[PDB]
C-alpha cells in the first residue's frame, strides 16, 4: 500500500473538490450472528418486536458507545485543509461531528432524536441512554409504548430526501471521491460512488476486503482505515509544504 | 421512495 498510499495522497493534495464516503468498515471490528440486522434492525421487524431491536443494540452497545478513532481525526484533518469538503456517511454515531468535520450527510440518520410511534412523543438520545447502558429498553414515558424509534434508518426505510440530494450532488461535482470502510452491499448509498465515476471524478477505495465495484476505482488500498488514512494525510501534508 | 435494502453479487 506504500505506493498506493502515495498515489492516493497525489490524487487529494491536486483535487479541488474531494468528498469522503464512510461505512461501517471505518471501524475495525455460533458462527452466525444471533441477531440479523436485516431482521431485527428493519422496519418490518420493529413494527412487530420492537424490543429486538433494542436487544440488538444492546449486544453492539460498545460500538454505539465507540469514541473517533484515527480514521475520523485523519477525515477531519483533510476538511480543515480544505481538501475534503464533504463527508458522506452510513454511520449512525456521529463520530465525525465528534472527530471535527462539519459538512457530514447521514445517509440513515442518527441516534441522536427518537420518536414514539404511538404517541409520537419526541426525545434526545441523552433522555434513554442511561437506562439503555444498564440494559433497561427504551419505553415512552408517556404512553409506556415499546415503539420508541431512533431516527435511524432501518433496512426497508427510505432515507431522508433531503440528505440524500445534497450527497448525490456531492458526488455529481467532486473531482475525487474516496470510499473509507464500505463494503458498499447497502443501497441506495452504494450507488454514489458509481454517480462519482460518471461525473469523472477520480477514485479511491481504503477497505479491509475487496468489493464488488473495485474496478472502477483509479487507486485501491486493503487494509485498516485507522491505520490507513493517517498515513494519507501525512503524506498530503508534505505535498502542501514548502 | 429509495428504501435501505443489502445486496452482495
Ligand atoms: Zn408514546
Amino acid at each position: 500500500m506504500e505506493d498506493e498510499i502515495r498515489k492516493a495522497a497525489e490524487i487529494l493534495a491536486k483535487s479541488k473538490h474531494a468528498v469522503v464516503f464512510t461505512g461501517a468498515g471505518i471501524s475495525a471490528e455460533g458462527l452466525w450472528r444471533k441477531y440479523d440486522p436485516e431482521e431485527v434492525a428493519s422496519i418490518s421487524g420493529f413494527k412487530r418486536n420492537p424490543r429486538a431491536f433494542w436487544e440488538f443494540s444492546m449486544e453492539m452497545k460498545d460500538k454505539l458507545f465507540a469514541e473517533p478513532n484515527p480514521a475520523h481525526y485523519a477525515i477531519a484533518e483533510l476538511e480543515r485543509m480544505g481538501i475534503v469538503k464533504a463527508v458522506i456517511t452510513q454511520n449512525i454515531d456521529m463520530l465525525h461531528q465528534r472527530a471535527g468535520s462539519r459538512r457530514v450527510l447521514e445517509l440513515h440518520g442518527s441516534m441522536d432524536k427518537l420518536d414514539c410511534l404511538d404517541c409520537h412523543e419526541t426525545y434526545d438520545w441523552s433522555e434513554f441512554v442511561e437506562d439503555f447502558n444498564k440494559g433497561e429498553i427504551p419505553r415512552c414515558r408517556k404512553c409506556g409504548s415499546y415503539y420508541v424509534k431512533p431516527r435511524v434508518v432501518l433496512f426497508g426505510e427510505p432515507l431522508p430526501q433531503r440528505t440524500l440530494f445534497e450527497a448525490i450532488e456531492e458526488a455529481k461535482h467532486c473531482d475525487a471521491f474516496m470510499v473509507v470502510g464500505s463494503s458498499l452491499v447497502v443501497y441506495p448509498a452504494a450507488e454514489l460512488p458509481y454517480i462519482a465515476k460518471k461525473a469523472g471524478a477520480k477514485m479511491i477505495i481504503v477497505n479491509a476486503e475487496p468489493t464488488m465495484a473495485d474496478p472502477i476505482f483509479d487507486v485501491k488500498i486493503i487494509g485498516k482505515a485507522g491505520e490507513v488514512l493517517p498515513k494519507i494525510v501525512e503524506e498530503v501534508k508534505r505535498l502542501r509544504s514548502e | 421512495r429509495h428504501k435501505k435494502l443489502m445486496f452482495k453479487t
